[PDB]
């Protein structure tokens, strides 16, 4: 299963 | 040897999601006013979508965004919604400015990130209703009698939104909302 933290999601925007 | 996937793969989501738009046009039916925008299943594809679309606070009165798991339509009559319900966030006219867009992005991130631990499978989607009378954001879950799941989802969502203990939010089954006498629907749960 794939879980992303909020932080991780924002970082992957860059 | 092959290339290291870390260097070039998009980061997959657990689910494929679909973003929908409801256009307020009283000359057309509800069905004709609800359309798919597009679907995505990676973090990078989510941002490509989010980055190019209007913020909820800039939509015309009466319009909605909805983000639902692929194959669930954003209507309570869908098989996965009919026995379900929603955690409802009501915003006053001042919160349009201070909270609507932050709360909606937080909501999207909760969904795509699978932020509900062991209860992520109960989540169907979320809706933001942009309304002159007051905006609403809701997370929709699949079964209103899954007390453990619904309560867990609520606490997670409340804390992700950063609402203080003083603030109380409610969960309402879609059936109860549909059959409500008067303006207010009774809460099956509160957190």
């Amino acid at each position: 299963k794939k879980r992303y933290s909020r932080l991780q999601l924002l970082l992957f925007r860059r | 040897e092959v290339a290291n996937p870390e260097h070039y793969i998009k980061h997959p989501l657990q689910n494929r999601w679909a973003l929908w738009f409801f256009k307020n046009d009283k000359s057309k039916t509800w069905q004709a006013n609800l359309r798919l925008i597009s679907k995505f299943d990676t973090v990078e594809d989510f941002w490509a979508l989010y980055n190019h679309i209007q913020l909820s606070s800039n939509l015309m009165p009466g319009c909605d965004y909805s983000l639902f798991k692929d194959g669930i339509e954003p209507m309570w009559e869908d098989e996965k919604n009919k026995r379900g319900g929603r955690w409802l966030i009501t915003l006053n006219k001042q919160q349009r400015r201070s909270d609507l867009d932050r709360f909606w992005l937080e909501t999207l991130l909760c969904l795509i990130g699978e932020s509900f631990d062991d209860y992520s499978d109960d989540v169907c989607g979320a809706v933001v209703n942009v309304r002159a009378k007051g905006d609403k954001i809701a997370i929709w879950t699949t079964e209103c009698e899954n007390r453990e799941a619904v309560t867990h989802i609520g606490r997670v969502y409340k804390e992700r939104l950063g609402l203080p203990p003083k603030i109380v939010i409610g969960y309402q089954s879609h059936a109860d909302t549909a059959t409500k006498s008067g303006s207010t629907t009774k809460n099956r749960f509160v957190v």
